[PDB]
């Protein structure tokens, strides 16, 4: 998310056990990093 | 340090053409203007037109609106004058000017007195009229 | 700045916007040189009647009149983000003292208390707990973690 130019970044890793799609159930993302970028931002993509 | 250096005055006949050049170096003109005027022996220094340098943007003076074009080059530093359908009454020393001040209004180039000057280029317009009546 | 941003003849390097569609936001800014529409007439960056450009010059000569002279302006923000304050002041910091009554500041953190080891679990990123008053009831020492 990207709140007055700062940008936060919260994740979580967990292990799983399914090919389908999302589990269902509760877990909780501590933040990561707070960049003080000032971008604007309307678009993204990914990269594998 | 700048220098503002013209070339391409001349001799031409009535209605026939002649380019002006004003080569700039020590600064650009960005958000602001170039311009020409013109003096005629022992007449008043005369507003001709002047170009925005960013946008391009031109303005001229009545007695040269739709004869002359001014265009600028920006990666050549330089501006010019194409001084089309010439006329008897053209005839004049010829300068370039700068402009570092950026305004609002184009039509304020025409009466802003100008911070840089080059040195001049002569132009003469012959005739068939035979003006200088004795 | 009379002394730095003035000179004979005027010093015109110093803009400022004249026009424009909206007002700015708070810590906006906007370096656009698109002509301004005054009128209904579209001007496609074409200056003209109704289409003037948004920026003017200041006239900075060393004869202005006070009102008129260049005035050079430095803004200072703070701000306390989800993060670690790391802009502190040259206040010297002491030893720190356990299970006594003591006036106590962390970080510009004001309090009077008693410091105890806690048995608390903060997380890498958490700084300071809260009790249910949303007053402080548990500190990470910036010194220490
Ligand atoms: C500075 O703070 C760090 C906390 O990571 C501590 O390890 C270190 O001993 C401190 N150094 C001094 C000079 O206080």
């Amino acid at each position: 998310k990207n709140i007055d130019g700062y940008f936060k970044i919260y994740s979580k890793h967990t292990p799983i056990n399914l090919v389908r799609d999302l589990p269902q159930g509760f877990s909780a993302l501590e933040p990561l990093v707070d960049l003080p970028i000032g971008i604007n931002i309307t678009r993204f993509q990914t990269l594998l | 340090q700048v220098q503002l250096v013209e070339s391409g005055g001349g001799l031409m006949q009535a209605g026939g053409s002649l380019r002006l050049s004003c080569a700039v170096s020590g600064r650009t003109f960005s958000t602001a203007a170039m311009g020409w005027f013109r003096q005629a022996p022992g007449k008043e220094r005369e507003f001709v037109a002047a170009i925005r340098w960013s946008g391009g943007s031109a303005y001229y003076a009545d007695s040269v609106k739709g004869r002359f074009t001014i265009s600028r080059d920006k990666a050549k530093n330089t501006v010019y004058l194409q001084m089309n359908s010439l006329k008897y009454e053209d005839t004049a020393v010829y300068y370039c000017a700068g402009f570092s001040a950026t305004r609002s209004l184009l039509s304020d180039y025409a009466t802003w007195p100008y911070d840089y000057w080059g040195q001049g280029t002569q132009v003469t317009v012959s005739s068939k009229h035979h003006h200088h009546h004795h | 700045s009379n002394n730095l941003d003035s000179k004979v003849g005027g010093n015109y390097n110093y803009l400022y916007r004249l026009f424009r569609k909206s007002n700015l936001k708070p810590f906006e800014r906007d370096i656009s040189t698109e002509i301004y529409q005054a009128g209904s007439t579209p001007c496609n960056g074409v200056e003209g009647f109704n289409c003037y450009f948004p920026l003017q010059s200041y006239g900075f000569q060393p004869t202005n009149g006070v009102g008129y002279q260049p005035y050079r302006v430095v803004v200072l923000s703070f701000e306390l983000l989800h993060a670690p304050a790391t802009v502190c002041g040259p206040k010297k910091s002491t030893n720190l003292v356990k299970n006594k009554c003591v006036n106590f500041n962390f970080n510009g953190l004001t309090g009077t208390g008693v410091l105890t080891e806690s048995n608390k679990k903060f997380l890498p990123f958490q700084q300071f707990g809260r009790d249910i008053a949303d007053t402080t009831d548990a500190v990470r020492d910036p010194q220490t973690l």
